[PDB]
C-alpha cells in the first residue's frame, strides 16, 4: 500500500514538470552536487500534482514523512549512481497561517503555518541517526535504525545490549523559541512563545530577534496535572498586491507627498512641523553601508526630545507607536538592561541555558519609544550607547561571553 | 432586518414567498425603493417643519384627535374604518398626513393582504382586507425615555426605519414594516410578533392595518376587533379612559398585578428549594436575608408586603413563623421537603385560587382595585 | 476473631456519656443549637468537664489525651444519633471536640518531651500564618483486582493505604482507588508564634513555634495579636536533624527522626460595662 | 419513567449515576431543549440552538430560572451534582444540535453548556467545605493570568507485556491516573499513555483577587485558583473584574501528603462559565433625583459632609470622582478621561482624610503612602510560575485601580524613584515595563489623588507654589487642580470650624431593630447632607457607566481667552506650568459637571463653572502682592 505512495513520491520527484524543465529532479541532482543531502519541496505544487497524498499528509504525516524521507533519500541515491546519508525533507509553503493564540488541542499531529519572531536559541545537540549494538553477555550484533534498546538477546539477561560507538552515526539538532509580533498583541496581554525544534541543515539559520515564517507540525511532549508542554517539528523556515504597489507609486508620484505625509503624523495635533518632519525622517531612517575594512556605518536616526513638560512629546512616540510596523514602547523607570538589551537565562522545559533577546533585541529592524529616559540608570545608558554606535549588545554573563547585533 | 427591493422583488409571485419566509422567521422587515419614498421625504420635512398638528381638535372617547402628553408631547392620531357602524367621523384634518397616508395604503395594502396569504391559513380571511373593507389608524407623535407599544393590527408601516429600538435601526431610506397582534393570532402558531420601542418625542408619523373593526377577533370569540383596540387603548391611556371607561381600566390592570403575584410565587418556590438544599436542616431562614436573592431573580425591587400579598390569596402556601430576634421567616409547608409533583400541584393551586379570587373580585358590583391586598401576620 | 479493646477507655467513654447525659442538660441544648444552625464542632468547658467524679474523669481525659478521644468521640456520637440523628445526614459523620477554659497556660519556654499527649494550653504573639487548606480526616478506597468498597480508613498523621482487601476471595494489597466523593476532609492550618516579650529576660532571644489549627477555628489567629491555644502536643517528622552530634537511633535501615508542634482545638484572643463586671468577683 | 427520579432512596451520587434514572432525565433534558414555554417568545432554546449551529460555537447559555420554573428538581439536581448533570446534558444539547444542523460532530466533537443567573452567590472568602462539589458563583478581579496550554482529557494506555490497548479513562483534573493491573495480563507492570489515541484540551489558570474596595479590615487578599477550561480561555486580562461559576473540588494530591505535616490537600475551581445591569427601580429614583434645579451644589455639598468648608477642594473631588469622557478621538488618538488632584497644605487641614473618603465613595480605591511604596510595587511584579516555572507579571496598585482611582498619601515625601514610577500612569493611563524579558503594557486607567507637605511644613504664603514644595513643574503638569490651603487664624472662621467639628465628634460617637437603626442613621445622614450616601454611590456608578456628555463648540471664546489669558498672566511668574494640558482640564471638568446633570450635552452654565474653578485654582497658588492685583484682572469670570 505505502509503496503507491513512494512511487507516487518518486514520479513527484523524478517526472515532474515545471516551466518546460523537470525543476524538481534538477535541483536535487544540484544538490546532490553540491553535497547538500536535503529536498526543498514546496506544497503549492505538491497539492497541485496530487491531492490525494496532500489530503494523507494534512490528516496523518505521522507515516507520510517517514515515508517521504526514505523515498527522497532512495531518489537521490538513483540521481547519484545515473550521475556517477539520510536527505532531509524541507517543506516551503504559501497557505494561510493559523495564529499562535489559536492553537489548540485540535491541531495535535497536524501539519500547519506560523509566523512570527525568534526570541532564543539554544546550543546544538547531538542525537543518534542508526544505531549498531552489542550483546554484552555473547557478543552478538546487531543494527537499530522514540528508540530504545531490545530488553532480551536475539540469539542473557535483562538489558543484555551496549552501544558499538565506533560503528553508530549521530546527527545535529537545535530547540528554537518563537513568539507572536508584540505589534499584534493587544495592550494587557504578553505575548505567547512557542517552543520549535530544528535539527541537520535547518540549524543556526535564524538568531534571537528574527522574524520567520514557519511551515512545522504541531505536537506535544512530556516534560500541572497533565500539562503537555507542546513543541513544534521544523519542516521549512522562510524569512503588496499589484494594485497595491501603483496605489503607492502614484501616492510617491503625489507632488504634494512629503508635506501630505508631515501632516498625517498626528494629525490631531497643532504645529510641531518640524519635529513631525524630523519623526518622518525616523520612520523612513538612513541607508546602511559598509566599510572596506567590514566595519558597518549606522543608519538609525536617533532624536532627543529634550522640551519643557506637556508639550506634546509623549504623544508623539506613542503615535509613532502605532504607525511604525515594528514598534515598541517602554518606559525608562521600568525597563533594565537585562530587559532591554539581551540576556542569558534557563529554560526550563529542555534544562538548558538559553541566549534570550531583549525588548532592543525584539526591536531589531524598527523603532523603539522610550519615556522618561533621563530616569534610567547609568549602567543601562552605557548598553544603549554600544545599542546606538556599534548596533550590537555585549553580554557577558556567568561563564559565558556573547556578542548579538541590534539594528534598533 | 430583512430588505425588500421592489427594483427586483414587486410582483406578487416575488413577494409573497419573500414575505412568507421572512414572517416564518421574523416579525419586522424593511421596503426599500418605494417610488412614493422620495415624495414621502417632503411630506415628512412639511410636516414636521409647516404643518404642526391641530392643537385645538381636543380628544374623545374614540381615542381620536390631538392627545396632550406630558412634556408638552402632542399625539395626533386619527382612525378610518369603510364600515359605517363605527362613528369615527373624526377625519384627519391635515392635508399633508392624508398624502403620506394615502401613499403609504396604496402598498400597505397590498402588502398587508400579502402577509396574511403568507401566514394566514384561514381561507375565509385570505382576502379580508382590501379597498372595499379595511381599517386603518394614522399616528403622529409631536412635541412642542422610550415607549414601549404593541400594535394589534395586522401590518404597522413607518416612513422612516430610524431610532427605532426593539439593538436599533439606523435605515432612513427604507420604510419599516411590522406585524401585530391579529396576524400572528390568525397564523395559528405559524408566525409571532414582539413589542417595539420608539423614542416619543421624535416627531415620527406611522400607520397600522386592520380589516374592518367590527370583525371578531376570532369566530371563537364574541368581542371584535375593536374590543381589542380599545382594551389596547384603555391600558396605553388611563387619563383617557378615566372619564369614559373607569371600570374596564381597573379590570384591565389587575391583570398585570395578578400575573406579577404568579411570577413571585413561581421565584420564591425556586429560591426556598435551594435554600433548603443548601442545608442539613430544615430552619427557615429569616426575610431580610431572603429578600436580596428575591428581588435579584424578580429583577426588580421586592419589598415584605409583595410577600404578604402572597399570603392573601393561598393560605397554604408557607409557613411564616416570627423568630425570637424578632425578624420574620418563610418555609415550606410539607414534612418531606419537596417533590416535583407535589411542587407543581401547589403552583397549580396558587394559579386556581389567583383565578377565582380575580374573577370574584371582577364579579363585585363596586369599583376594582387594581392591587391585591396585603396579608397581616397574628403579632406576638 | 476478636480485636483487643481498651477497658480504661470503655470506662472514660461511659463515663463521659454518663456526664453528658447528667450534667445541667445544657450541652444537649447545645446539640439542638448546633442542628438548628447546622453546627459542625461541639465545644465543651474544662472547668465543666472537672466537675464530675471530683476532676479525676478530666484529669484521666487531658493527661493521654491523644489515645482516650476517640472513646469520647464515639459517646458524643451515640449520644447525637440518640437525640439528634439529622445531623449524621450529608446532602457521613463529621463530628470535632473543642475544650477550652483551661486552668494553666504553659509558655513556650515551657516546652517538655514529658507534655507529649497530654491536654495543655499556650499563649503566643502570632507572626506568620499560613492559608487554609483541606485536611483528609477519612477516606475510602476501592479495590483494584475486585470491585469491593473500604470505607473509614483513617489516615493517621500520614497518607494510609489499606492493608488487605476485606473479602477473602480477592487477593489485592498495596495499590488501591482513592474515592474523593465518600470520603470526607476537613480544615487545616499552621498558626506560627513567637513568645511574649514579658516572658524573655533580657538578654535572651524569644523562641518561636509552629501550631496546627483544624476545623471550623481556622482563621481566627491574626499577625500580631496575642492569641491564646487549647490542645495537645504532638511529635512531627523532622529533616534538619542531621549533621548534629552525638549517637542516632536507626530502625532494622531507617530515620526515625523528630521534631515537636502543638496541635490546638480552641483559639481565643485576648482583648461594655456589665460585660466586663460580670465577669469579676 | 416519569416523576420517578424524586423519591430519595440515598444520597444523589447514588441515584443520578444509575442508568434508567440518567434515561429517564436525559429524556426530560430533551424535552426541555426541544418545547418551553416563553409566551409570545416561543421556545427561545431552539432558536438558541439554530444561531450557534449558525455561528460555528459551542456555548449554550442556558437561563437556570427557566430550568427550575420548568423541571422542578431536574435543576435541583444541577444544583447539588453539576458535573453529572452537565455530563448527559451535553449529549442531549449534541443531538438537539445536530437535528438542526446536520454533522456537527464532524467539526465539533462537544457542546460546552453554559448557565447563567445562578441565584446564590458567594464571595472568595465565603467558600467553605460544606459546599465540596458543588456549583458556585464567585465575583473577583484577575489578578494573575497564565498561558494556554493543552491537558489530556481522555487517555488510554498501552500495556509493556501485550500488544492490546487498555480502555479510555477520563482526565478529571485531579490525579495523574496511573492504573495497577491490566486487563489482559491482570499483572502490575509498567504502562504508558498512547499518545495517538488520546483527545486532548485546552487548559487555562487564573487567580481571582479580592476586589480592593472589598478586603476585610487589618486582613491581607483572599484568592483562589481559577481553571478555564473548554475554549473559556482569555476571557479576562489583569485589572479587569469578572464574575465566574465553577465547581469547587480539590486536586492537590502528592507530595503535600508528606512535605507538610499530615495529609492535605488544596482548593481550586474549575470555571464553566463566565462574565465581566440596573433595575428600573433605581433608574427611575436616579432620573427623579438629576431633575431637581441646582443638583451640582448638592452634590458638591455631599462629599465628606463631616469636614468643614474647603468647598473649592470638594469640588474637584467631586469632579474627580465622575471624572470626564475618554475621548479615543478617530482611535489612532486618544485623551486621559480622569481628572488628577493635589491637596497641599499646612497640616491640620484634613489633605489625608479626604483620602479616607474616596476609598469608602469610589467603585475601585486603592491607597499608599508615598515611604510605604517602591516602584516595583505600585506599578508590577516579576512572578515565576509555579506549575510551568515561566517569567511571569502580576499587576501593582496601579494595575488593580483599573477603571478606578490610585491614592497616594504623603506625596512629597516619598523617594524619588518610586515619584518617577507614577509618570506614564498619570498620563497614559498604563504601565509600561520591560524586565525578565518581559515586555507588555497594562491598563491602568485610574485617577490619582496626591495629598503633600509644603518645604519646611507650613507654606510661606509670600513665595510662589514652585518654591514651596519639593516637587517639579513635570510633576506638576501632570495633575489638573491645584488646591492650596492655608491654616490662616481668624476668630469667625475658627468658631465655625470648632462648632462644626465639635457637632461632628457628638453625631459620630456611639449613641425590625435593623430597620430602626438604618433610619436613625438616615436620620442623621440627612441632618449632614442632602443627599443620602448609598443613593450617592449607586448615583456615582450610574453615572460613570451611561452617561456621557457631548461637546458643541457655542462657546470656543469664552475658553479660548480664558486660556489665553492665564497663559499671560503666567508668563514671567513662578506659578503653575500652564499648558495644553492645563486647558483640557477645563473641558474634562465641564464634562463632569455636566455628568452631573446626566445632560447629553455639555451647556453653558457647565463651562462657567469650569472656568471659575480653573481660574480660582490658578489664582489662590500666586503670591500675596500679585494675588490682589489678579483679584481685580479676572473680575470677568
Ligand atoms: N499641539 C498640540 N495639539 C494638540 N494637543 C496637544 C498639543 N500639544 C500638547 N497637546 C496635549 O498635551 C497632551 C500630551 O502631553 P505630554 O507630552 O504627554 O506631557 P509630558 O510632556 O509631560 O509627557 C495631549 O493630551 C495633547 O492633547
Ligand atoms: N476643615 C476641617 N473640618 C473639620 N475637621 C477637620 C478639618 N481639617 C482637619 N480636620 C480634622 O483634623 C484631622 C486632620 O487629619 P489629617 O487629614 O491627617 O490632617 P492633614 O492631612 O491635613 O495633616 C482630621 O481628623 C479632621 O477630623
Ligand atoms: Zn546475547
Ligand atoms: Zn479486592
Ligand atoms: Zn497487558
Amino acid at each position: 500500500d505505502n509503496t503507491e505512495i513512494i512511487k507516487s513520491f518518486k514520479n513527484f520527484i523524478l517526472e515532474f514538470r515545471l516551466d518546460s524543465q523537470f525543476i524538481y529532479r534538477d535541483q536535487l541532482r544540484n544538490n546532490i552536487l553540491v553535497k547538500n543531502y536535503s529536498l526543498t519541496v514546496n506544497m503549492e505544487h505538491l497539492i497541485g500534482y496530487n491531492e490525494d497524498i496532500y489530503k494523507k499528509l494534512s490528516d496523518e504525516p505521522s507515516d507520510i514523512i517517514p515515508l517521504f524521507e526514505t523515498a527522497i533519500t532512495q531518489v537521490a541515491k538513483r540521481i547519484s549512481i545515473l550521475s556517477r546519508p539520510t536527505f532531509q525533507l524541507i517543506l516551503n509553503s504559501n497557505a494561510n497561517q493559523i495564529p499562535l493564540r489559536d492553537l489548540d488541542s485540535e491541531h495535535v499531529s497536524k501539519i500547519v503555518r506560523l509566523s512570527g519572531i525568534i526570541i532564543s536559541t539554544s546550543v546544538l545537540s547531538s542525537r543518534a541517526t542508526y544505531l549498531s549494538i552489542m550483546c554484552r553477555n555473547c557478543r552478538h550484533t546487531t543494527s537499530i535504525t522514540t528508540v530504545s534498546l531490545p530488553r532480551s538477546c536475539l540469539s542473557c539477561g535483562p538489558d543484555p545490549y551496549i552501544i558499538i560507538h565506533e560503528s553508530s552515526k549521530f546527527i545535529d539538532q537545535q530547540f528554537l523559541k518563537l513568539q507572536e509580533i508584540p505589534e499584534l498583541v493587544p495592550v494587557g496581554e504578553m505575548p505567547r512563545n512557542l517552543t520549535m525544534t530544528c535539527d541537520r541543515y535547518l540549524t543556526n539559520k535564524v538568531i534571537p530577534g528574527t522574524r520567520v515564517t514557519i511551515v512545522g507540525i504541531y505536537s506535544i511532549y512530556n516534560s500541572g496535572v497533565a500539562i503537555r508542554t507542546p513543541y513544534i517539528k521544523i519542516l521549512g523556515i522562510q524569512s503588496f498586491t499589484e494594485e497595491e504597489e501603483e496605489e503607492f507609486l502614484q501616492l510617491s508620484r503625489n507632488p504634494k507627498l512629503y508635506e501630505i505625509l508631515t501632516n498625517s503624523i498626528a494629525p490631531s495635533i497643532f504645529g510641531n512641523e518640524d519635529i513631525k518632519k524630523a519623526i518622518v525622517c525616523l520612520l523612513m531612517g538612513g541607508s546602511k553601508k559598509i566599510l572596506p575594512d567590514g566595519m558597518r556605518l549606522r543608519g538609525d536616526i536617533n532624536v532627543l526630545l529634550l522640551g519643557d513638560p506637556g508639550t506634546a512629546k509623549s504623544q508623539l512616540l506613542k503615535f509613532v507607536e502605532k504607525v511604525s510596523p515594528i514598534a515598541v514602547y517602554t518606559s525608562g523607570k521600568g525597563s533594565s538592561a537585562a530587559g532591554l538589551t539581551a540576556s542569558v537565562q534557563r529554560d526550563p522545559m529542555t534544562r538548558e541555558f538559553y541566549l534570550e533577546g531583549g525588548a532592543m533585541v525584539l526591536a531589531d529592524g524598527g523603532v523603539v519609544c522610550i519615556d522618561e529616559f533621563d530616569k534610567m540608570r547609568d549602567e543601562d545608558r552605557v548598553a544603549i550607547h554600544e545599542a546606538m554606535e556599534q548596533q550590537t549588545i555585549s553580554i557577558a554573563k556567568a561563564g559565558i561571553t556573547t556578542v548579538l547585533n541590534s539594528r534598533t | 432586518v430583512p430588505v425588500i427591493d421592489l427594483n427586483r422583488v414587486s410582483d406578487e409571485e416575488q413577494l409573497l414567498p419573500v414575505v412568507r419566509a421572512i414572517l416564518l422567521q421574523h416579525d419586522t422587515f424593511l421596503l426599500k425603493n418605494y417610488a412614493n419614498k422620495a415624495v414621502l421625504d417632503a411630506l415628512l420635512a412639511g410636516l414636521t417643519t409647516k404643518d404642526l398638528p391641530d392643537t385645538s381638535q381636543g380628544f374623545d372617547a374614540n381615542f381620536t384627535g390631538t392627545l396632550p402628553l406630558e412634556d408638552d408631547v402632542w399625539l395626533e392620531q386619527y382612525i378610518f374604518d369603510t364600515d359605517p357602524q363605527l362613528r369615527f367621523d373624526r377625519k384627519c384634518r391635515n392635508e399633508s398626513l392624508c398624502s403620506i397616508y394615502s401613499r403609504l395604503f396604496k402598498l400597505g395594502l397590498f402588502f398587508a393582504q400579502l402577509c396574511v396569504k403568507s401566514v394566514v391559513s384561514s381561507a375565509e380571511l385570505q382576502d379580508c382586507i382590501s379597498t372595499s373593507h379595511y381599517a386603518t389608524k394614522l399616528t403622529r407623535y409631536f412635541n412642542d425615555d422610550y415607549v414601549t407599544f404593541l400594535p394589534t393590527g395586522v401590518l404597522t408601516i413607518f416612513p422612516c426605519a430610524k431610532a427605532i429600538r426593539y439593538v436599533s435601526i439606523d435605515e432612513p431610506d427604507c420604510l419599516l414594516f411590522h406585524t401585530g397582534t391579529l396576524l400572528a393570532r390568525w397564523s395559528q402558531g405559524m408566525h409571532t410578533t414582539s413589542p417595539l420601542q420608539i423614542d416619543p418625542r421624535a416627531n415620527i408619523v406611522s400607520l397600522t392595518i386592520w380589516p374592518p373593526l367590527t370583525t371578531p377577533i376570532s369566530s371563537k370569540g364574541e368581542g371584535t376587533i375593536a374590543n381589542h383596540l380599545l382594551e389596547q387603548q384603555i391600558k396605553a391611556f388611563p387619563k383617557v379612559a378615566q372619564q369614559y371607561y373607569p371600570r374596564e381600566l381597573s379590570i384591565l390592570r389587575l391583570q398585570d398585578a395578578m400575573k406579577f403575584v404568579k411570577e413571585l410565587f413561581t421565584v420564591c418556590e425556586t429560591v426556598l428549594s435551594l435554600n433548603a438544599l443548601s442545608r442539613s436542616t430544615g430552619v427557615p431562614p429569616e426575610l431580610h436575608v431572603l429578600l436580596p436573592q428575591i428581588s435579584s431573580m424578580m429583577k426588580r425591587k421586592i419589598v415584605q408586603d409583595d410577600i404578604l400579598k402572597l399570603l392573601t390569596i393561598w393560605s397554604d402556601a408557607y409557613v411564616v413563623e416570627l423568630n425570637s430576634r424578632g425578624e420574620l421567616t418563610m418555609n415550606l409547608p410539607k414534612r418531606d421537603n419537596l417533590t416535583t409533583l407535589t411542587n407543581k400541584s401547589r403552583t397549580l393551586a396558587f394559579v386556581e385560587r389567583a383565578e377565582s379570587w380575580y374573577q370574584q373580585v371582577i364579579a363585585s358590583k363596586d369599583e376594582i382595585m387594581t392591587d391585591v391586598p396585603a396579608f397581616k401576620i397574628n403579632k406576638r | 476473631v476478636k480485636k483487643v479493646d481498651d477497658v480504661t477507655g470503655e470506662k472514660v467513654r461511659e463515663a463521659f456519656e454518663q456526664f453528658l447525659e447528667d450534667f445541667s442538660k445544657v450541652y444537649r441544648a447545645q446539640i439542638e443549637f448546633m442542628k438548628i444552625y447546622d453546627l459542625n464542632t461541639i465545644y465543651i468547658d474544662y472547668q465543666h468537664l472537672s466537675m464530675r467524679e471530683n476532676g479525676a474523669l478530666a484529669m484521666a481525659i487531658s493527661e493521654q489525651y491523644y489515645r482516650f478521644l476517640p472513646f469520647l468521640q464515639k459517646g458524643l456520637r451515640r449520644v447525637v444519633r440518640k437525640y439528634a440523628p439529622e445531623l449524621l445526614n450529608t446532602s457521613e459523620r463529621v463530628f470535632q471536640i473543642s475544650f477550652f477554659n483551661l486552668p494553666t497556660v504553659h509558655r513556650i519556654r515551657d516546652i517538655r518531651s514529658e507534655k507529649i499527649g497530654s491536654l495543655l494550653s499556650i499563649s503566643g504573639t502570632v507572626t506568620r500564618t499560613s492559608e487554609v487548606r483541606p485536611e483528609l480526616y477519612k477516606a475510602s478506597f476501592t479495590c483494584d483486582m475486585c470491585r469491593a468498597i473500604v470505607d473509614n480508613v483513617e489516615q493517621s498523621f500520614k497518607y494510609t493505604e489499606p492493608t488487605f482487601c476485606p473479602n477473602p476471595s480477592c487477593e489485592n494489597r498495596a495499590f488501591w482507588t482513592l474515592n474523593v466523593t465518600r470520603s470526607r476532609f476537613l480544615d487545616w492550618q499552621k498558626v506560627r508564634i513567637q513568645e511574649n516579650a514579658n516572658e524573655i529576660p533580657t538578654g535572651s532571644m524569644p523562641r518561636t513555634l509552629d501550631v496546627i489549627l483544624r476545623g471550623d477555628s481556622v482563621e481566627r489567629a491574626k499577625p500580631g495579636d496575642r492569641c491564646k491555644f487549647t490542645g495537645v502536643e504532638i511529635v512531627v517528622p523532622d529533616v534538619t536533624q542531621l549533621g548534629l552530634p552525638g549517637v542516632k537511633p536507626s530502625s532494622t535501615v531507617r530515620d526515625l527522626t523528630y521534631k515537636i508542634s502543638f496541635l490546638a482545638c480552641h483559639v481565643i484572643s485576648i482583648g461594655d460595662q456589665e460585660v466586663f463586671l460580670n465577669s469579676l468577683s | 419513567l416519569e416523576s420517578l427520579s424524586n423519591v430519595k432512596a440515598n444520597s444523589y451520587s447514588e441515584w443520578i449515576t444509575q442508568p434508567n434514572v440518567s434515561r429517564t432525565i436525559a429524556r426530560e433534558l430533551k424535552s426541555f431543549l426541544l418545547e418551553y414555554t416563553d409566551e409570545t417568545g416561543r421556545s427561545v432554546y431552539g432558536a438558541r440552538i439554530r444561531t450557534l449551529g449558525e455561528m460555528n460555537s459551542e456555548s449554550l447559555e442556558v437561563n437556570y430560572r427557566h430550568l427550575a420554573e420548568s423541571k422542578a428538581i431536574l435543576a435541583l439536581f444541577l444544583a447539588k451534582c453539576p458535573e453529572e448533570m452537565l455530563k448527559i446534558f451535553d449529549l442531549v444539547a449534541m443531538e438537539a444540535t445536530e437535528l438542526h444542523y446536520p454533522d456537527y460532530a464532524r467539526i465539533h466533537s462537544e457542546i460546552h453548556v453554559r448557565i447563567s443567573d445562578f441565584p446564590t452567590i458567594y464571595s472568595l472568602r465565603e467558600l467553605r467545605e460544606s459546599n465540596l462539589s458543588s456549583l458556585v458563583r464567585v465575583t473577583g478581579v484577575v489578578t494573575r493570568r497564565t498561558g494556554v496550554f493543552p491537558q489530556l482529557k481522555y487517555v488510554k494506555f498501552n500495556c509493556l507485556k501485550c500488544g492490546s490497548i487498555l480502555g479510555p479513562f477520563f482526565q478529571d483534573s485531579n490525579e495523574e491516573i496511573r492504573i495497577s493491573f491490566c486487563t489482559n495480563c491482570k499483572s502490575k507492570g509498567p504502562f504508558r499513555v498512547n499518545g495517538e489515541k488520546t483527545v486532548y484540551r485546552n487548559y487555562q489558570r487564573v487567580t481571582l483577587q479580592e476586589a480592593p474596595g472589598t478586603v476585610p479590615p487589618g486582613r491581607l487578599p483572599r484568592h483562589r485558583e481559577v481553571i478555564l477550561l473548554a475554549d473559556l480561555v482569555d476571557v479576562s486580562k489583569p485589572g479587569e473584574e469578572v464574575e465566574v461559576t465553577g465547581i469547587y473540588k480539590n486536586n492537590y494530591d502528592g507530595n503535600l501528603n508528606a512535605k507538610n505535616g499530615f495529609p492535605v490537600f488544596a482548593t481550586i475551581i474549575e470555571a464553566n462559565s463566565i462574565k465581566r445591569s440596573w433595575t428600573e427601580e433605581e433608574e427611575r429614583e436616579f432620573r427623579k433625583i438629576s431633575r431637581d434645579r441646582g443638583i451640582i451644589d448638592k452634590i458638591i455639598s455631599s462629599m465628606a459632609p463631616s469636614i468643614y468648608g474647603h468647598r473649592d477642594i470638594k469640588t474637584a473631588v467631586a469632579c474627580s470622582l465622575f471624572g470626564g469622557v475618554p475621548k479615543n478621538v478617530n482611535g489612532k488618538h486618544s485623551i486621559r478621561g480622569d481628572i488628577n488632584v493635589l491637596l497641599l497644605g499646612d497640616p491640620g487641614t484634613a489633605k489625608s482624610q479626604i483620602l479616607k473618603y474616596v476609598e469608602k465613595t469610589a467603585h475601585r480605591a486603592v491607597f499608599a503612602t508615598g515611604q510605604g511604596a517602591s516602584a516595583v510595587g505600585l506599578t508590577a511584579s516579576v512572578r515565576k510560575d509555579p506549575i510551568t516555572k515561566e517569567w511571569t507579571l502580576e499587576g501593582g496598585a496601579l494595575v488593580l485601580a483599573d477603571k478606578g482611582v490610585c491614592l497616594i498619601d504623603e506625596f512629597d515625601k516619598m523617594n524619588d524613584q518610586d515619584r518617577t514610577s507614577i509618570h506614564e500612569a498619570m498620563e497614559q493611563q498604563s504601565i509600561s515595563i520591560s524586565k525578565a524579558g518581559i515586555v507588555t503594557t497594562l491598563q491602568a486607567r485610574c485617577s490619582i489623588i496626591a495629598a503633600a507637605n509644603p518645604n519646611g511644613g507650613r507654606y510661606n504664603s509670600t513665595l510662589p507654589l514652585a518654591q514651596n514644595v519639593s516637587l517639579t513643574e513635570p510633576i506638576l503638569s501632570r495633575f489638573d487642580i491645584l488646591c492650596v490651603v492655608r491654616d490662616l487664624v481668624d476668630e469667625e472662621a475658627d468658631e465655625r470650624l470648632a462648632t462644626f467639628v465639635v457637632d461632628s465628634h457628638v453625631r459620630s460617637h456611639p449613641e425590625n431593630a435593623r430597620q430602626r437603626r438604618l433610619q436613625r442613621q438616615r436620620k442623621k445622614e440627612e441632618e449632614i447632607s442632602p443627599i443620602p450616601q448609598e443613593l450617592l454611590m449607586k448615583y456615582i456608578h450610574y453615572a460613570r457607566t451611561k452617561i456621557y456628555p457631548k461637546l458643541h463648540q457655542m462657546d470656543m471664546d469664552k475658553v479660548s481667552r480664558v486660556y489665553a489669558d492665564l497663559r499671560r498672566e503666567s508668563i514671567s511668574t513662578g506659578s503653575f506650568p500652564i499648558t495644553v494640558r492645563h486647558l483640557e482640564s477645563i473641558l474634562r471638568i465641564a464634562e463632569s459637571f455636566a455628568k452631573m446633570r446626566l445632560s447629553e450635552f455639555v451647556s453653558s452654565y457647565d463651562l462657567d463653572r469650569a472656568i471659575k474653578v480653573v481660574v480660582d485654582s490658578f489664582v489662590d497658588a500666586q503670591k500675596v502682592s500679585v494675588r490682589r492685583q489678579l483679584r481685580r484682572s479676572f473680575a470677568i469670570y
